[PDB]
DNA sequence: CAATTCTAAA
RNA sequence: AGACGAACGGCGCGUCUUUAAACCAUGCGUCGGGAGCGCGGCGGGUUCAGGAUGAACGGCAAUGCUGCUCAUUAGCGAGAAGUUUUUUGCUUUUAGAAUUG
């Protein structure tokens, strides 16, 4: 977005939480039947 | 659609449909074709030209 | 460590473990995996030390 | 879609190794948030984690 | 190995009649006890709980000696109860976290003392240990003015404070912290006997558990899924054992490993 | 070391 | 010949026969809604209370309802058919040989 300097550190753990939208559970993938 | 591909990789039998990929000439190359060489694996039938 | 003779750094497999667990129940905090040393470094302090 | 997996045909597919690695981690997780939900004994959590 | 088991269970035994003696040696576990009897309200029982009510209150009216010896015959006459596991659980649990505070304050006091002036572990243990309470460590401490000891008058009196709300606490006991420390340490040494008896008898019983659960193989349910239920199994059915029984080991378990591995393969296969 | 062919191994 | 399959429809297709079920399980397949604001509100969550369910709620929100006004898409290259449709699209790297400036 038109940046000037890139600042790189450690991620704590609330900012891990502020990237993300929501958790992961399920190891499963696809419907199977359908590719859904 | 589903409980075909599932199908397709436990035994399938796909439907006689045709593709085509006939050797065309590359592009910007002129010719005149002198000789056509036809090669068969034995025990094959063979062919008109052969 | 507290006031039990015990050494903030030292390692202690798990038979000198069971022994120091006779010894000594309390005071000789026993944390094992990850949470051990996660737990640790929020004990140090950095300015002092520095 | 930086770890895409291919739908090829069916279970086979044409992807970054990611989905395989993600998806033992999250066994592995599942598993021991199942031990720590029935208070099994130290050596069993001890080899889960 | 029935001396495993048997050892086991008589030294629990032992642990949880020290940490009641104890229990009986300490004010406010007695408080508590008696407060929570009075709202859970068996003649015997009831003859047994007058006797209590009697003992306390000649005890606490004698503070001043034979205490000792009052405080050994409220040890034998205080274990013919049988104690039930949530109560047993629960005191135990509230004198732990007692006993939790207790080490919040040390913990608090020797930060004070140990890297803000980086004090020599040998010689604090050797001198502060003891008394706890008085100049001894206060200003006796700068008495000698060795090199640790003129860098603490800038926090003598955060020692101060903070030790005084020691003693707040002590009164909150009621028992000097010299003899709280004693008794605390006295039932964690019980308790230490106790975690290092399921600790032999889940290291020992390893071999055993493992050797019931090989009779399953071709299940279907993952080698691991068959050990770690049938050890969870095992432990629960452990948990009450009973080692009057002539049976051996592996007939107090087929059951309980059949079921949980039954619900395995029902539930995740 | 930029291409331009050809061959050979995955 | 009709019916149902998270809201509507078209078509696909499963089952049933005058009935809305059943099956299944982020409850099936696939295209479509010139317009933005307004009206209420399917559906789906929150709070409360009841003791297994009742009430209220508006972040949002379907089929619809009375109105105010902003103006009309597309990967690339081959190929086909008739301003409109339609097919196809790379194992690239690792070496080795010869030749350019
Ligand atoms: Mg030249």
């Amino acid at each position: 977005e038109e940046f000037d300097a890139i600042k790189i550190a450690l991620a704590s753990p609330d900012m891990i939480r502020s990237w993300s939208f929501g958790e992961v559970k399920k190891p499963e993938t696809i419907n199977y039947r359908t590719f859904k | 659609t589903p409980e075909e591909k599932l199908l397709r990789a436990i035994f399938g039998e796909k439907a006689s449909d045709v593709k085509d990929s006939s050797l065309r000439v590359p592009n910007g190359v002129s010719g005149t074709v002198i000789d056509v060489q036809v090669f068969t694996r034995d025990g094959v039938e063979k062919d008109k030209r052969a | 460590g507290g006031m039990t003779n015990l050494e903030r750094q030292q390692i202690l497999t798990e038979e000198q473990y069971l022994d120091a667990l006779e010894e000594f129940g309390d005071e000789f905090d026993a944390k094992m995996g990850a949470e051990a040393i996660q737990a640790l470094l929020k004990s140090m302090d950095l300015e002092q030390e520095c | 879609d930086l770890r895409p997996l291919v739908p090829l045909d069916g279970g086979r597919f044409a992807t970054s190794d990611l989905n395989d690695l993600y998806r033992r981690v999250i066994n592995r997780n599942n598993r021991l948030k199942r031990l720590l939900d029935l208070a099994a004994p130290d050596i069993i959590v001890r080899n889960e984690k | 190995t029935r001396e495993g088991e048997i050892d086991i269970a008589k030294r629990i035994e032992d642990g949880i009649n020290q940490v009641q003696c104890s229990v009986a040696e300490y004010p406010e576990a007695i408080t508590y006890l008696l407060e929570q009897y009075d709202r859970v309200e068996p003649e015997l029982a009831r003859e047994k709980f007058a006797e209590l009510r009697a003992q306390y209150v000649v005890t606490r009216d004698t503070i001043k000696a034979t205490a000792q010896e009052e405080i050994l015959k409220l040890s034998e006459v205080f274990k013919q109860f049988r104690l039930v596991p949530k109560q047993f659980d629960y005191l135990v649990n509230s004198m732990r976290v007692m006993m939790d505070r207790v080490r919040t304050q040390e913990r608090l006091i020797m930060k004070l003392c140990v890297e803000q002036c980086k004090m020599p572990k040998k010689n604090f243990i050797t001198l502060f240990t003891g008394n706890e309470t008085s100049d001894t460590w206060f200003n006796a401490a700068i008495a000698m003015n060795k090199p640790w000891s003129e860098k603490l008058h800038d926090v003598s009196e955060e020692v101060h404070r903070a030790l005084q709300k020691l003693q707040q606490i002590e009164e909150e006991t009621g028992l000097t912290i010299e003899q709280v420390k004693d008794i605390n340490r006295r039932m964690s040494i019980g308790e230490a006997k106790a975690r290092r008896a399921k600790k032999e008898m889940v290291e020992a019983n390893l071999r055993l558990v493992i050797s019931i659960a090989k009779k399953y193989t071709n299940r279907g349910l993952q080698f691991l899924d068959l050990i770690q239920e049938g050890n969870i199994g095992l432990m629960k059915a452990v948990d009450k054992f009973e080692y009057r029984r002539g049976y051996k080991f592996s007939t107090y378990a087929t059951w309980w490993i059949r079921q949980a591995i039954t619900r395995s393969i029902a539930d995740q296969a």
